[PDB]
RNA sequence: CAUAGCGACGUCGCUUUUUGAUCCUUCGAUGUCGGCUCUUCCUAUCAUUGUGAAGCAGAAUUCACCAAGCGUUGGAUUGUU
RNA sequence: CAUGGUAAUCCUGCUCAGUACGAGAGGAACCGCAGGUUCAGACAUUUGGUGUAUGUGCUUGGCUGAGGAGCCAAUGGGGCGA
RNA sequence: AACUGCGAAUGGCUCAUUAAAUCAGUUAUGGUUCCUUUGGUCGCUCGCCACUUGGAUAACUGUGGUAAUUCUAGA
RNA sequence: CGAUCGCACGCCCCCCGUGGCGGCGACGACCCAUUCGAACGUCUGCCCUAUCAACUUUCGAUGGUAGUCGCCGUGCCUACCAUGGUGACCACGGGUGACGGGGAAUCAGGGUUCGAUUCCGGAGAGGGAGCCUGAGAAACGGCUACCACAUCCAAGGAAGGCAGCA
RNA sequence: CGUCGCUACUACCGAUUGGAUGGUUUAGUGAGGCCCUCGGAUCGGCCCCGCCGGGGUGCCCUGGCGGAGCGCUG
């Protein structure tokens, strides 16, 4: 049962291959969006509290929050529920979804670290990938650079420097709104 | 679903009519609102043309007009006392268009002292003195007292309404349609209609 | 030691215990004893029988605020860069606004000269 | 090709599970058919064990020997045997 | 232990083997394995039956003034039941 | 590319159903709704952001599941 | 009771010197009117059949009263009442190898047959049934369920609707 | 002209509580949608307030960890 491990404060999600029942028993019979101390995955995962954020069934069916069962059910899914995007407006389609309780019968199990452990997981907590593009709204950059009122707002926007080999150098700035 | 078509009915001669099409949307129906009495709960349904209808599922207040006195106050509905259509609507306390209900007389009373300067519904007085003492005397001038005692000659209320004010509850007939407008507006029963409904309620019980 | 099954009452059914019932529609049920089997066959609802597990969990028998935000670097502006930008409070920003205002002032004087 | 398997014309026997023949016992009474149930016995063996023979290539079948240990059923119609 | 009784029986499938034999069509057997039929001797862990433990609920008519607790109706009836 | 808006209820096909039903002419909606167009109306209301307020989500980066789909999940 | 988007850009400067004014549009709107309509209504009109003469009426049949619901008028539905309503001037039932009409064939006059078929109106998308969105659908080159067919599967599931053009 | 005898064809009656395929329905079961009454897996705001902080001057303008107020709420 693979584990898709992701740390939001740095990004750098990674997939973990484990096959030990004893290691995975700490997750069993836990609902989604619950924080469980992931200290059963050896010494390296000690001191880690992780949140169960979802997964997929043995047949690739994603799990839906609030189903409150183990196994698969069929639900009439409307716009904006989960596990479904409407092909046309107002369309609702019946689909199969996995329950929120996790057991051995899964392919993956999406996990999100809530609080940091005592050491650094290799390839996970390091090499912090930045957020690509900064705020576009004027208020959202006022909050980010702590502006009071109208102090060089135009030039305090984030400029995106992009380079390619055949490209002649140039910077890119967004059209700031509101 | 619930259809309001005329083709499922028999012909005037009694012959069986055969439908030439399956059920159409514009000839639909919807479940009854069944407006009870309780905390305000109104549901919005979409209707033909994209307009809006209000399903008053539960109501507690309604705008009832005195009529004779041209007094229109937002008061509280207590219970349903009589319904011409069905007795079960009285038993289940369901608000429909023509059922008559008991409503509080407090705002109408307050308007009556504030306009006519007469006790109404009181038994002996001297019970709300820091307000009624002020509103009886008012130490007002000659012209204001001239207006007030000019308004005394027409300050007669029917003994039936006087009894209802003594009891503290007026009985009034709804005029709006809950489940269509989502409110319970109405008018205070008085005169011959009040006597007719009083005789109906008396003949029903006791 | 085999696969453990659950009954009409939700109890564990050990190997060699109870019966198993396969319906025509393709559903297979297993019962712990003839009491549960007779209750199921008489179409009695387990949520209304006091000793079944479903009733116990229906009647609850026997059994805060968090909001944290982090600051991250942006492509083209590191954490050091954004800290340098956002920590210009001690009247440096006043210098920026006043110099921008006076620069726009000579710009507006040029506009007035070339306008009328 | 008489005799693998049959056997005409004749002729010698065995059995008492057929029906007769007789009238010895029973007429101061031996309860008279069939079915059901249940046990045992016979072999003139349908099957099964071991065999011999064939017009026994195999398969199937037929004849015979030792042989009665074991088995020989469920029903429609009929009181039926 | 004298003596007496005595009991086990038959079939099918797989393999041998589409093999031997046969022009072909067809088509075995010995050893081995897995099971059944009839019979016999038991036994109740499980499944089923019984059930007046007159065990525990439900319920009709009646009776103890009512509640509670009960009883009668040749086992009142019914569900589950050691 | 995607979010949003609009269209997708027109067109095309066929004649099974349907015998005061459809339909044809006539008349009514003073018993109803109406996208769009066009034209009115939009300072009529006395009542520490307005030099412009808040949050999320697409598209996008990355990690995947299922044999499969115009399936989608986590970050 | 507009926190929207483009186009050229101009005017006032006393108070001053950074602010206030301005045109052309686009988008937008509660409501009204108009347009496109749609929906239910009024009167008259349809082939054969009595070896179909009495139908409707508990479960609405005809009407009244009060409501419910519907976009609205109405038994559309509910409650309480009344006993009505339709028929030899053919009711009701059955058949149709019946979608209706504008029309087509035949042609003294009168008629008799045919109109699935390009225009108008209606109905349906395999048979039913139920809904989301939207002004407008009971939509099917939208969804859901059953029934009948039927596609792929790694057997755990998934996907269907040519009475559109070929 | 009719019976009778032969050969064809066409219908008719006929035990068989005959047979088949449509259609309309009683009754029982009853998927699914819609509505109502509940329900509450989760997701947010306030009360943050264990603290460093604080400025018109312990009396916070709050710039964050953090417990969680174990409530009010949508
Ligand atoms: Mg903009
Ligand atoms: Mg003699
Ligand atoms: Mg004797
Ligand atoms: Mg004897
Ligand atoms: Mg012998
Ligand atoms: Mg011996
Ligand atoms: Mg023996
Ligand atoms: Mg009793
Ligand atoms: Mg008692
Ligand atoms: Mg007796
Ligand atoms: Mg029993
Ligand atoms: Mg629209
Ligand atoms: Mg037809
Ligand atoms: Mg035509
Ligand atoms: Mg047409
Ligand atoms: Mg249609
Ligand atoms: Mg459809």
């Amino acid at each position: 049962m693979k584990l898709n491990i992701s740390f939001p404060a740095t990004g750098c999600q990674k997939l973990i291959e484990v096959d030990d029942e004893r290691k995975l028993r700490t997750f069993y019979e836990k609902r989604m969006a619950t924080e469980v101390a992931a200290d059963a995955l050896g010494e390296e995962w000690k001191g880690y509290v992780v949140r169960i954020s979802g997964g997929n069934d043995k047949q690739g069916f994603p799990m839906k929050q609030g189903v409150l069962t183990h196994g698969r059910v069929r639900l009439l899914l409307s716009k904006g529920h989960s596990c479904y995007r409407p092909r046309r407006t107002g369309e609702r389609k019946r689909k199969s979804v996995r329950g929120c309780i996790v057991d051995a019968n899964l392919s993956v199990l999406n996990l999100v670290i809530v609080k940091k452990g005592e050491k650094d997981i290799p390839g996970l907590t390091d090499t912090t990938v930045p957020r690509r593009l900064g705020p576009k709204r004027a208020s959202r950059i006022r909050k980010l650079f702590n502006l009071s009122k109208e102090d060089d707002v135009r030039q305090y926007v984030v400029r995106k420097p992009l380079n390619k080999e055949g490209k002649k150098p140039r910077t890119k700035a967004p059209k700031i709104q509101r | 679903g619930i259809s309001r078509d005329n083709w499922h009915k028999r012909r005037k001669t009694g012959g069986k009519r055969k439908p030439y099409h399956k059920k159409r949307k514009y000839e639909l129906g919807r479940p009854a609102a069944n407006t009870k009495i309780g905390p305000r709960r109104i549901h919005t349904v979409r209707v033909r043309g994209g307009n809006k209808k209000y399903r008053a599922l539960r109501l507690d207040v309604g705008n009832f007009s005195w009529g004779s006195e041209c007094c229109t106050r937002k008061t509280r509905i207590i219970d349903v006392v009589y319904n011409a259509s069905n007795n079960e609507l009285v038993r289940t306390k369901t608000l429909v268009k023509n059922c008559i209900v008991l409503i509080d007389s407090t705002p109408y009373r307050q308007w009556y002292e504030s306009h006519y300067a007469l006790p109404l519904g009181r038994k002996k007085g001297a019970k709300l003195t820091p307000e009624e003492e002020e509103i009886l005397n008012k130490k007002r001038s000659k012209k204001i007292q001239k207006k007030y005692d000019e308004r005394k000659k027409n300050a007669k209320i029917s003994s039936l309404l006087e009894e209802q004010f003594q009891q503290g509850k007026l009985l009034a007939c709804i005029a709006s349609r809950p489940g269509q407008c989502g409110r319970a507006d109405g008018y205070v029963l008085e005169g011959k209609e009040l006597e007719f409904y009083l005789r109906k309620i008396k003949a029903r019980k006791g | 030691m085999k696969v453990e099954l659950c009954s009409f009452s939700g109890y564990k059914i050990y190997p060699g215990h109870g019966r198993r019932y396969a319906r025509t529609d393709g559903k297979v049920f297993q019962f712990l004893n003839a009491k549960c089997e007779s209750a199921f066959l008489s179409k009695r609802n387990p949520r209304q029988i006091n000793w079944t597990v479903l009733y116990r969990r229906k009647h609850k028998k026997g059994q805060t605020r968090r909001a944290v935000k982090f600051q991250r670097a942006i492509t083209g502006a590191s954490l050091a860069d954004i800290m340098a930008k956002r920590n210009q409070k001690p009247e440096v920003r006043k210098a920026q606004r006043e110099q921008a205002i006076r620069a726009a002032k000579e710009a507006k004087k040029a506009k007035q000269a070339s306008k009328k």
